[PDB]
DNA sequence: GAAGGGCGCCTATAAAAGGGGGTGGGGGCGTTTTTTTTTTTTTTTTTTTTCGAACACTCGAGCCGAGCAGACGTGCCTAC
DNA sequence: GTAGGCACGTCTGCTCGGCTCGAGTGTTCGATCGCGACTGAGGACGAACGCGCCCCCACCCCCTTTTATAGGCGCCCTTC
């Protein structure tokens, strides 16, 4: 199951206009997981306004 | 009947594992590593060498 | 398998998952250019990826 | 009968010449058939988690078009 | 000049042929984690095979007899 996955998406990536593209050059995503941000520097926290 | 034959062996050179029809064997009773087989599996030019 | 071979991509890489032979039998039939813009094409052909 | 003894043929060498015979060397036919009804067996049939679709193919089926035939309508001939 | 009746034309529906549809059956593909790391399988590798035996041909050999020379031995016959 893991290499199978792999074998698909290895071709995506960010480009430097930071639109998602794969191999063709198609569009995958406008930015990087809706809005640009990396995975390691994310916390969880807490929304006030829903109280 | 030698067309029949050409056209065996040339397709078992390329390729060595046609459905319904014989494979090629050595005197050890061993299929032949035809072209497509050794480019096909894990061990094959595509993914163990290449 | 009989998925990711519908998509665009060049022949190339679409060999190095399990069609091996098959693939590039359709790829030479049809005449098919593949760009080596992708990441596997790029390291099968030893030059630097991308 | 069993056993030991005596007589005689055996193989080698030679060397020739005529003719029958053998093991080939190579090509042919690829048979068809005689049956023995066969080693081609069931591998494991599966012990299954089996597909995993995709694609080709099967067979049937239903809508639709043209032609045909009768009913309805029109066109043509005869009689007062 | 005019009206009724028989044949032909018009219209609609039934039958046949033509065109496209799927549940079903078939094929047929495929992969089955990573790595190891050891030997040692090192004797092979028994299968080689006739495939099926067939005829034509080519070439070499066996086939008698001579005589001397000698072990090896098969057979007959008398004695045990």
């Amino acid at each position: 199951i893991q290499r199978r996955l792999i074998k698909s998406m290895e071709s995506v990536m960010v480009k430097y206009d930071a639109t998602v593209r794969n191999s063709i050059n198609q569009v995958v995503q406008l930015r990087y997981g809706e809005d640009g941000l990396a995975g390691e520097s994310v916390e969880f926290q807490n929304l006030a306004t829903l109280k | 009947e030698d067309v029949k034959l050409l056209q065996f062996h040339v397709a078992t050179m390329v390729d060595n594992e046609l459905p319904g029809l014989p494979r090629a064997m050595q005197k050890s009773g061993r299929p032949l590593k035809s072209l497509k087989q050794r480019l096909k599996g894990k061990e094959g030019r595509v993914r163990g060498n290449l | 398998r009989h998925g990711v071979n519908r998509q665009d991509t060049g022949p190339l890489m679409k060999c190095s998952f399990e069609e091996t032979v098959d693939v590039l039998m359709e790829a030479a039939a049809h005449g098919e250019s593949d760009p080596m813009k992708g990441v596997s094409e790029n390291i099968m052909l030893g030059q630097l990826a991308p």
